[PDB]
């Protein structure tokens, strides 16, 4: 009836893996601010 | 940059932002 | 969720800046007609 | 079997969708705010229409996924 103890999450793993995807997105911001010329 | 255009943003950020007051104000029963 | 606090300092904040935007559009439109 | 398959994991770690809304929803209303000024001050001859719809695609696309992300931190979950 009752589950058992809860698994831990293996999502991610910090000072790379969190900051990646808004690094990706600054990146891809920037040469959008490069179309100018 | 003419004061034109940025007269007219000027008016539009601030009725953007009454409309979000007025709506933000409304929600101490929810 | 929010909290009580929290939205009535976003609702103060958030008429200040509106009159301080107000106050900003009188001040440029007078002094550029 | 349910053996030799591994635990399903989100494609984005869901503590980084509230950081991943602001980035993605404050680049977008700056290209917008960039796009409705560049329409109030232009004149009909000199409006090139492909920045228009270049600004336009951007705009929109950096907007529709930060409305996405919004979208799945409140608790929907499309
Ligand atoms: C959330 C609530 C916010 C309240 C909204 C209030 C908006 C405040 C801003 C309005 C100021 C617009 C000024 C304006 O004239 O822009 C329009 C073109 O106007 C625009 O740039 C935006 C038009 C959007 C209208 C929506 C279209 C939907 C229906 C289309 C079929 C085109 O101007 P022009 O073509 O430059 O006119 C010639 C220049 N003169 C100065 C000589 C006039
Ligand atoms: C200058 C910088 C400006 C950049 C743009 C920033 C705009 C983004 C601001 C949006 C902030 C949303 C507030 C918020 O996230 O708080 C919510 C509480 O959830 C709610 O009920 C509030 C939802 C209301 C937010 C909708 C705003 C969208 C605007 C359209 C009018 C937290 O709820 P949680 O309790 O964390 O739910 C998650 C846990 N679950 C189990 C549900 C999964
Ligand atoms: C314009 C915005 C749109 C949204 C986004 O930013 C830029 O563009 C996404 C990318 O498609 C990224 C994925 C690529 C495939 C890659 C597979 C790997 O395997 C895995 O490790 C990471 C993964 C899934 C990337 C994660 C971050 C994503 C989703 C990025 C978002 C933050
Ligand atoms: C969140 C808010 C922050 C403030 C603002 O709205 C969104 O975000 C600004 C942008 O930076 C816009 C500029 C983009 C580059 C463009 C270069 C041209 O060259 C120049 O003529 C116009 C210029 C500088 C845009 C003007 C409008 C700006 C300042 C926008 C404001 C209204
Ligand atoms: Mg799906």
């Amino acid at each position: 009836v009752q589950s058992g103890p809860r698994t831990p999450n293996p999502y991610a793993s910090d000072n790379s893996s969190l900051m990646f995807p808004i690094l990706v997105a600054f990146g891809v911001f920037i040469p959008t601010l490069f179309c100018l010329c | 940059s003419q004061p034109a255009g940025w007269q007219s943003l000027l008016s539009f950020t601030i009725l953007f932002l009454a409309w979000l007051a007025g709506f933000s104000s409304r929600l101490f029963a929810v | 969720m929010i909290t009580d606090v929290q939205l009535a300092i976003f609702a103060n904040m958030l008429g200040v800046s509106l009159f301080l935007l107000v106050v900003l559009y009188h001040y440029v439109a007078v002094n550029n007609p | 079997e349910l053996e030799a398959m591994s635990r399903y994991t989100s494609p984005v770690n869901p503590a980084v969708f509230p950081h991943l809304t602001v980035v993605l929803l404050a680049i977008g209303m700056f290209f917008t705010a960039w796009f409705f000024v560049y329409e109030v001050t232009s004149t009909k001859y000199t409006r090139d229409i492909y920045k228009e719809l270049l600004i336009s695609l951007v705009a929109s696309l950096f907007m529709g996924f930060g409305v996405l992300f919004l979208l799945l931190w409140v608790g929907i979950y499309v």
